[PDB]
Order: C-alpha cells, then sequence, then structure tokens
C-alpha cells in the first residue's frame, strides 16, 4: 500500500473546517508512525487555510529526532516555526498545548546548543502568548523563557511576563507539572535580585519553596539556598514561611543546608568581620551550588543594615565614630556609603562636613499629604479586585458537589 | 521622550534580527541607551553577552562601558573624563548629548538632597565645571556660598464603589 504520511496530510483541514478537533489531536500526536525526511514533502502543498494545526506535528518529531534539526540548513526550519505562532495563531490550541510545549522546550534545548540562545527568545515569548487568555495563565513555557534570558543576557523581554502574578495554570491536555512551576519562580527570583527588585524577587522565591512535593529535586535546595540569601538583604535574618510548606523543605533540605543556616547565624551578631572569614571557610559550596556573587550581597546589607540601626538611635553623630563602629574604618568610607543609600533612597539623611558629622532626618510622611490618600485609595481598589477573583474561584467549589 | 522609542526598536531589533550575534552598531546604542535609564545592571550584562569578537572589532563600545564602570562605583570627576575620551558620530552623539546631561542632572540632585554642608571644591568635581563658573551659578538658583572657608551648603465615585462593595 501506500506511505502513512501522505495519507495523513490531506486529512487534517476537514477537521479544521469541522468542530470536530478532538480526532485532529490524534493525527497530530501519531503524525504517520515512522518519520524521516518524508515530513518534508507535505509542507509544500500543505495550505489551503493557514497550514492548519497539522505543521505543529511536523515541527516536533524534526526537533525531537535527538540529532540535526533538518540538515545543516536549520534556520529555515526556524522560520517556518515563527510563520506558525504568528500568522496561524491557533484557536483550538488548548488542545495542542501537550505538543506545542514538547515541541517549545525541544526548540529551547537547541538554541542553548547553537552560537547563542538571543535569536530564540523573540519567537518564545510570542509562542506563550497564544495559549494565554490575555490575562495570562502560567504554564511550563514561562520557565524555558526565563533560561534562555538567563543564558544570553536580555531580561528585559521576559519583565511582563513575571510582573503579574496570577491565579490557575493552562491545562486541559497535560503539558505540564510541578518541577516547571518551581524552575519558572526560581529562574523568576534570580532576575529580580538582579535587577536589585528585592520586593519581587522574595515573593517569586517564597513560591519556589510553598509548592507541594514528596520526593527530592536539585531545585529544591537552589530554591531554599536563594531564599535565605535573599531574605538576609531585605530583613535582619530569615523571613518567615507559612504552614502550609512542603515536609521536604524541613526534614531533609535543612541538614542539606548547614552552611547558609550558619550565615544567617552570623549575620545575626551583627558584625562584618565574622561574616568574611565564613564565606571564604564555606566557599566550595558557594561555588559547586553556584550561588556566587549573591553571597557577596549579604555582605554590603550587612554593612548597610548597621549603618542604618544607627539612625534609629542617634539624631548627630560624627563619621569617625561611625566609622570605628560599623567597622567600615575610614570616615571617608562613612560619607560614601550613606551617600550610596540617598541615592537609593534607603535613607533619610544630610552631611555636615564643616563639624565632620551626619545628621540623620527621618520624615518621609506626616501622613497628612493628599498624596498618601491616594496612595492608600489605590491600594483598596487592588484589595476589590483581589477579592472578585475569589468570590468566583468560592462559587466554582459552590457548583461542584461537596464531598 | 524620543530616547524611550529608540530603546524599544532597538530591544526588538537585537532579538528579531540576528543569527544570534548582532552587528557592532546596534549594540553600542543599546547600551549608550541603558546608560539613560540608570540601568546598570542590565548595561554590565550586555558588556559581558558581548563576545571578544565584537571588543576587537568595535572600540566605541567599549569606551561606552567604561563611564559605566564609574557609574557602578558612583565617582563623579572620573565619569567627566570618560564623557571626552570617546565621540563616535551620528551613531553614539544624540544619546551621548542625553547621556552628559543625566549624569549633572543626577549630581546636582544628590547634592542637594545629600549635604547640608560641602566642600566648593568637592562640588566642582560633581558638576564637573571649575570653582569660578560654579560660585556664580549657586548664588543665582538661592543657595548659600560661605566665603573665606569657601564651604557651599544647599538647600464621590471611588467612595460609592467602596460603600457598595463592603454592603454588597
Amino acid at each position: 500500500m501506500a506511505s502513512a504520511l501522505e495519507q495523513f496530510v490531506n486529512s487534517v483541514r476537514q477537521l479544521s473546517a469541522q468542530g470536530q478537533m478532538t480526532q485532529l489531536c490524534e493525527l497530530i500526536n501519531k503524525s504517520g508512525e515512522l518519520l524521516a525526511k518524508n515530513l518534508s514533502h507535505l509542507d509544500t502543498v500543505l495550505g489551503a487555510l493557514d497550514v492548519q494545526e497539522h505543521s505543529l506535528g511536523v515541527l516536533a518529531v524534526l526537533f525531537v529526532k535527538f540529532s540535526m534539526p533538518s540538515v545543516p540548513d536549520f534556520e529555515t526550519l526556524f522560520s517556518q516555526v515563527q510563520l506558525f505562532i504568528s500568522t496561524c495563531n491557533g484557536e483550538h490550541i488548548r488542545y495542542a498545548t501537550d505538543t506545542f510545549a514538547g515541541l517549545c522546550h525541544q526548540l529551547t534545548n537547541a538554541l542553548v546548543e547553537r552560537k547563542q540562545p538571543l535569536r530564540g527568545i523573540g519567537i518564545l515569548k510570542q509562542a506563550i502568548d497564544k495559549m494565554q487568555m490575555n490575562t495570562n495563565q502560567l504554564t511550563s513555557i514561562h520557565a524555558d523563557l526565563c533560561q534562555l534570558c538567563l543564558l544570553a543576557k536580555c531580561f528585559k523581554p521576559a519583565l511582563p511576563y513575571l510582573d503579574v502574578d496570577m491565579m490557575d495554570i493552562c491545562k486541559e491536555n497535560g503539558a505540564y507539572d510541578a518541577k516547571h512551576f518551581l524552575c519558572y519562580y526560581y529562574y523568576g527570583g534570580m532576575i529580580y535580585t538582579g535587577l536589585k527588585n528585592f520586593e519581587r524577587a522574595l515573593y517569586f522565591y517564597e513560591q519556589a519553596i510553598t509548592t507541594p512535593a514528596m520526593a527530592v529535586s536539585h531545585i529544591m535546595l537552589e530554591s531554599y539556598k536563594k531564599y535565605i540569601l535573599v531574605s538576609l538583604i531585605l530583613l535582619g535574618k530569615v523571613q518567615q514561611l507559612p504552614k502550609y510548606t512542603s515536609q521536604i523543605v524541613g526534614r531533609f533540605i535543612k541538614p542539606l543546608s548547614n552552611a547558609y543556616h550558619e550565615l544567617a547565624q552570623v549575620y545575626s551578631t551583627n558584625n562584618p568581620s565574622e561574616l568574611r572569614n565564613l564565606v571564604n571557610k564555606h566557599s566550595e559550596t558557594f561555588t559547586r551550588d553556584n550561588n556566587m556573587g549573591l553571597v557577596k550581597q549579604c555582605l554590603s546589607s550587612l554593612y548597610k543594615k548597621n549603618i542604618q540601626r544607627l539612625t534609629k538611635t542617634f539624631l548627630t553623630l560624627s563619621l569617625q565614630d561611625m566609622a570605628s563602629r560599623v567597622q567600615l574604618s575610614g570616615p571617608q568610607e562613612a560619607e560614601k556609603y550613606v551617600l550610596h543609600m540617598i541615592e537609593d533612597g534607603e535613607i533619610f539623611a544630610s552631611i555636615n562636613q564643616k563639624d565632620g558629622m551626619v545628621s540623620f532626618h527621618d520624615n518621609p510622611e506626616k501622613y497628612n499629604n493628599p498624596a498618601m490618600l491616594h496612595n492608600i485609595d489605590q491600594e483598596m481598589l487592588k484589595c476589590i479586585e483581589l477579592d472578585e477573583r475569589l468570590k468566583a474561584m468560592d462559587q466554582e467549589i459552590t457548583v461542584n458537589p461537596q464531598f | 521622550f524620543s530616547f524611550k522609542k529608540l530603546l524599544d526598536q532597538c530591544e526588538n531589533q537585537e532579538l528579531e534580527a540576528p543569527g544570534g550575534i548582532a552587528t557592532p552598531p546596534v549594540y553600542g546604542q543599546l547600551l549608550a541607551l541603558y546608560l539613560l535609564h540608570n540601568d546598570m545592571n542590565n548595561a554590565r550584562y550586555l558588556w559581558k553577552r558581548i563576545p571578544p569578537a565584537i571588543k576587537s572589532a568595535n572600540s566605541e563600545l567599549g569606551g561606552i562601558w567604561s563611564v559605566g564602570q564609574r557609574i557602578w562605583q558612583r565617582d563623579f570627576p572620573g565619569i567627566y573624563t570618560t564623557i571626552n575620551a570617546h565621540q563616535w558620530s551620528e551613531t553614539v552623539q544624540p544619546i551621548m548629548e542625553a547621556l552628559r546631561d543625566a549624569t549633572r542632572r543626577r549630581a546636582f540632585a544628590l547634592v542637594s538632597q545629600a549635604y547640608t554642608s560641602i566642600i566648593a571644591d568637592d562640588f566642582a568635581a560633581f558638576v564637573g565645571l571649575p570653582v569660578e563658573e560654579a560660585v556664580k551659578g549657586i548664588l543665582e538658583q538661592g543657595w548659600q556660598a560661605d566665603s573665606t572657608t569657601r564651604m557651599v551648603l544647599p538647600r464621590l465615585a471611588r467612595l460609592t464603589d467602596y460603600v457598595a462593595f463592603l454592603e454588597n
């Protein structure tokens, strides 16, 4: 008889003219049973509407070879997938999610092999957009977007995906699991700390810990370890974890993260000289786990804390006095350190170089400004929308029968 | 204004156009554009993405990164010398013009908050113009200069939505 792949191609257009999409999901998955070059021949006379759903099945086999993507000619195959995502769109995509995701993870693995994964970022973000509502549902392509940005630094495209918080993942037909959930948040934390957006980083990092698990994974160690470092910047000791945290984070991970527990302990004494000595003791761990450079920030943040506690206590204090106590050891650096912080807005202070003093202010708000009224009013609109998400979700359980 | 749009078209262009390593002028504008926003982390990361191939090919790019190394230290007098060091016509100048004026404003603004009193010679480094030119300017703005010692002193609709919400 004839070949399976030619017979399969003409059928798809029928199922794409009709409401009978569930059939179509089967036809792309099998794809021709055994495949080779044979798919490349279908593409030429594949258009009659758009190129249809079928094309996605062709692209999934060719990249999933685990060899050449399509001879040294691979750039052509790349031009075809940007065409699928852009012009075709996909409105029957909810069904396609399994192949779409497989294909997308496979793309990222191949681009990572190439000279730089830069060229991949631009197709991969538009690729996610098509499966989403317009509200933004979180799925595994989100994780892989962050990975491309991490390797080839250009964090800027990924930020609108990250800066949005959500409820419910993209489902129906698989295409998703808890590791993807954890890796997306791990990396998204990694990026925000870099931007020095300590607020979003903390929050991203937390979501990578609160996830349920009954098994150990490499992402769970890293997520915990990065959490301790971030909380050492934001807070004066480690920040709280809820009681819906996974069992695994207590039982296995804590003797696993001993070094970090010692970082947090030395930081609580409030002495940089000791923290510094510890970082060289613990060094090899920092390098193998590769949260180097972050560990350095925790040291600068102690010096910031040590300067900032003085503010609480003193109206006026000398630079020489600050310098001995903080252990800056140079009044010139005391002046340099607050001045960095003035630009940042972590401190409200003024320098008197006639007297050789620092004067602390501390009066950003008197709380009777209309500025403060508008700020409180903006915060209320957020709450009323948050409640509305909860109402739709409580109601949804009300429809479901109770157990 | 104009610059913000210029980052947008360029940001798009980095991912879309090349095979993964884009050409030398595009990277230079983009780097220069990150310094105007004072988004120094992404700038630094930009240079680290840059291979050794572009650093030999293009020296201008390496000058733009040098201003930026100093911005990280936040040492003003050093910033100014580097602005003068390199120019690249058309391709670097409109954005460069903005970089120079963005750091001077940052510097005057910084000092105004930072110091209730400052030495005039240190201030001269910040704005980056000599003592005669500076002391002349401060007086017009309305800041006090002390002379002899030479010190310078810087100087219903919401409510119904909410009621509707709580009553329900």
